[PDB]
RNA sequence: CCCGGCGAGGGGAGUGAAAAAGAACCUGAAACCGUGUACGUACAAGCAGUGGGAGCACGCUUAGGCGUGUGACUGCGUACC
RNA sequence: UGUAACGGGGCUAAACCAUGCACCGAAGCUGCGGCAGCGACGCUUAUGCGUUGUUGGGUAGGGGAGCGUUCUGUAAGCCUGCGAAGGUGUGCUGUGAGGCAUGCUGGAGGUAUCAGAAGUGCGAAUGCUGACAUAAGUAACGAUAAAGCGGGUGAAAAGCCC
């Protein structure tokens, strides 16, 4: 805290209490006993918990019926009208679609979709999976899943 | 996260300030001085709690007691009286009988009398 | 010399019963011009006892 | 509000030993 | 009718004009006019100058007939303080309070 | 006209046609129940207990309500020893009119 | 229910009159006192003043056993430096007979303004005579 | 427009959804200081409360109490850290 | 300092000794209602118990279980200008910290449930900052060189001008 180290005023003879510095933590305009500093909050979790965690995650979808497998999934033109078509006949509003390749053409569809995620197999988080009502692998999308799972 | 604790300071002193209504001074308008003065009735209205069967239990011993003489009897002989005639009548009824049937209090004298001779 | 423990304001007003002031309460009239002024004090025009004694 | 300046001894120099 | 008239900021200590307000509480406008011109205080000339404005007031913005007005209500409350520095012995400071007060006068025909 | 029954530990004087607040009993609401404990039936004519409980009195009486009684705070307060300590009751009731007192 | 308590403007109060010859000072103090605090009726209620109103005559008379009469000395401070002054039983008789039997009853009471309020209905004479006719005062043997 | 010292301050009028939003201006708590109403208080001794409790003033159904406020009198009771 | 070596009144039994029968007397014991911990058994088996016995004063301290506040996800969901947060009363509710509904002011934000992280709870430290009390309408108004009157101006003159 700027400021400077001289004692507010001596130690005897004032009829007020005994202070050291105009930066102590009980001082108004100067303290924080204890001031946060800049950390890293990430923690460690194996390998096997996560695939685990992920495994457990998937199976029990499929148990919801939330999860939803099809073939090739693609918009012939970079549209969002296109792609909110094809999902309102599905009777689908908030689904992530999960493909073994990632295209620009289904990439660019789904970017102004807020409710919709375009993603690939091997950028798969657990939290995606929980959080999305739907979830849409297409065929290709599925056999990665298992290879990378093992 | 800073967290400012002014809501929930100033909706605790209210509820002792609260509970402090109605004493004399800064008991009822200082926090500091109104917390004590809440605990200080706590403790009074948890022994009072005890002392208020007791009080009353010697106000019916007196209600008795008089009622009793007046009627030519001591309150001890006409309490063992009571015993010995198998007479389960405790002194809040006893008293409360003292004051308004006098008829029904000269009956149980006249019984306690006969059990003792 | 200094007080061990602040007086409360039932003390306080207690003291300060005594110091209410007393309305006169005696206005008199002016014999010629009707005009209120203190007892045996000139009225503010210049009159008492009726006859003018400022002409001012 | 403002601490004092002057901060004369307010204690008498009289021991009582 | 209410017909009230205050003054805020007076100079004068609130406990100090407190004196005068006693005097005419509840009594005529008649009577309290005379009452006030006769009390040895400057708080009388203040409290004077409202109920001389409250008057004044209740015969314009409203109903005419002052004779039969009344001071029903009357109370000084405490103003805003000015906080000054006085020099004292020894170099010592202390603080002196030019206290000020709001007078306000209600006056009523009932 | 009116009797002594004990009925929750503590003994009632109860008139005819009146309502008395007494412990909670197994008894819903709107059921009749029994006092054949009856301490001492009081009229025009005074009858007594030669032995405890009459001979064959009883008093019929009427459920109304099974509602609890006013907050009571209790204070624990151990002066300087670091100790304090807060506790709330409520006492359960029941509320019962007297419909008839036998001889 | 709720215990009965007396209620100071519904309660009677009768008159006696209570001959003090060739009584007991603190015998005969001891029944004034109950009689005061009303201790003898069945209403009796400790914060309410359910005593009757007594009239003691002849308290010259009043008769103590052993050298009491002679031995007893009634003390009180005049609140002053050495204001210490003491009287013995005859000269407080000589003084004032009624005193030393007002005496006795007023330490036999409680403290308090109800206290003194009962203590109030005593009326202590030194003759045979007394002036309250007109309350109808029945005699009280005791 | 009016009171006032061609003041300060205020009462009307008008602006605005709102002027106890009027620049001393969002919300406007507490200490502290006041006016009004109900009850208590000038023969009574102390951590000022608590238990019991008459009377009075307000309301409620019933006509007996229930609630709210006050609280004479009385038992016990020497703050907190 | 004042009786002042029964707590007092007072007592010749209301003192002392011996015997006896009564009664008062605690938060002790019993009766009635309610809550919680621990060990068993008849049976429910992540929990009630037709049950059973027992325990529940407590500082230093150890163990267990919870309330509330700010922020993150759930949440572009939900409540909200026929009224959010905050403020101020009232009435219910839980063994507790608390919660719920609502009158008036307020004027546009708040956030269920379940998890996550804390600048997470103040009555004291001759604590820090601000505000406001007390003494108190009291002391004081700063050289004991000294003022009085007339007129003028002004709303007002002992202090200004003549």
């Amino acid at each position: 805290v700027t400021g400077s180290g001289k004692k507010p005023w001596r130690q005897k003879g004032t009829g007020r209490a005994r202070s050291g510095s105009i930066k102590s933590p009980i001082w108004r305009s100067g303290g924080v006993t204890f001031a946060a500093r800049p950390q890293d909050h990430s923690q460690k979790v194996n390998k096997k918990m996560y695939r685990g965690a992920l495994k457990s995650i998937l199976s029990e979808l499929v148990r919801q019926d939330r999860l939803i497998v099809v073939e090739k999934f693609s918009v012939e033109a970079p549209k969002t009208k296109l792609l909110a078509q094809k999902l309102k006949d599905m009777a689908l509003e908030d689904v992530l679609i999960i493909t073994g390749e990632l295209d620009e053409n289904l990439f660019l569809a789904a970017r102004n979709l807020h409710k919709v995620d375009v993603r690939d197999a091997t950028g798969i988080d657990p939290v995606s999976l929980i959080a999305f009502d739907k979830v849409v692998m297409t065929a290709d999308a599925v056999k990665q899943v298992e290879e990378m799972l093992a | 996260a800073r967290v400012k604790r002014g809501v929930i300071a100033r909706a605790r002193h209210k509820k002792i300030l609260k509970q402090a209504k109605g004493y004399y001074g800064a008991r009822s308008r200082v926090y500091r001085v109104a917390f004590q003065a809440v605990i200080k009735a706590g403790q009074y209205a948890y022994r009072d709690r005890r002392q208020r069967k007791r009080q009353f239990r010697q106000l019916w011993i007196a209600r008795i007691n008089a009622a009793a003489r007046q009627n030519g009897i001591s309150y001890s002989k006409f309490i063992n009286g009571l015993k010995k005639a198998s007479v389960e009548i405790d002194r809040k009824i006893l008293a409360d009988i003292a004051v308004f049937d006098k008829v029904a209090f000269t009956a149980l004298v006249e019984k306690a009398k006969a059990a003792l001779a | 010399a200094v007080q061990q423990n602040k007086p409360t304001r039932s003390k306080r007003g207690m003291r300060r019963s005594h110091d209410a002031l007393t309305a006169v309460t005696s206005l008199s009239v002016d014999k010629t011009s009707g005009e209120k002024h203190l007892r045996h004090h000139i009225t503010a025009d210049g009159y008492y006892r009726g006859r003018k004694v400022i002409a001012k | 509000n403002n601490r004092p300046v002057y901060i004369p001894r307010p204690r008498p120099p009289h021991p009582r030993l | 009718m209410e017909t009230i008239a205050k003054h805020r900021h007076a100079r004068s200590s609130a406990q100090k004009v407190r004196l005068v307000a006693d005097l005419i509480r509840g009594k005529k406008v008649s009577q309290a006019l005379d009452i006030l011109t006769y009390t040895n205080k400057k708080a009388a000339v203040l409290v004077k100058k409202v109920l001389e404005s409250a008057i004044a007031n209740a015969e314009h913005n409203d109903g005419a007939d002052i004779d039969d007005l009344k001071v029903t209500k009357i109370f000084v409350d405490e103003g805003p303080s000015m906080k000054r520095i006085m020099p004292r012995a020894k170099g010592r400071a202390d603080r002196i309070l030019k206290r000020t007060s709001h007078i306000t006068v209600v006056v009523s025909d009932r | 006209m009116y009797a002594v029954f004990q009925s929750g530990g503590k003994q009632h004087r109860v008139s005819e046609g009146q309502t008395v607040r007494l412990e909670k009993l197994d008894i819903a609401t709107g059921e009749t129940v029994e006092f054949a404990e009856v301490l001492m039936i009081a009229n025009g004519e005074e009858v007594k207990i030669g032995v405890p409980f009459v001979d064959g009195g009883v008093i019929k009486a009427e459920v109304v309500a099974h509602g609890r009684g006013e907050k009571v705070k209790i204070v624990k307060f151990r002066r300087r020893k670091h100790y304090r300590k807060q506790q709330g009751h409520r006492q359960w009731f029941t509320d019962v009119k007297i419909t008839g007192i036998s001889a | 229910m709720k215990t009965f308590t007396a209620k100071p403007e519904t309660v009677k109060r009768d008159w006696y009159v209570v001959d003090a010859t060739g009584k007991t000072l603190g015998r005969l103090a001891t029944e004034l006192a109950r009689r005061l605090r009303g201790k003898h009726k069945a209403e009796y209620t400790p914060h309410v003043d359910t005593g009757d109103y007594i009239i003691v005559l002849n308290a010259d008379k009043v008769a103590v056993t052993g050298n009491k009469r002679t031995d007893k000395v009634y003390y009180h401070h005049t609140g002053h430096i050495g204001g210490i002054k003491q009287a013995t039983f005859e000269e407080m008789i000589a003084r004032r007979p009624e005193r030393v039997i007002e005496i006795a009853v007023k330490g036999m009471l409680p403290k308090g303004p109800l206290g003194r309020a009962m203590f109030r209905k005593l009326k202590v004479y030194a003759g045979n005579e007394h002036n309250h006719a007109a309350q109808q005062p029945q005699v009280l043997d005791i």
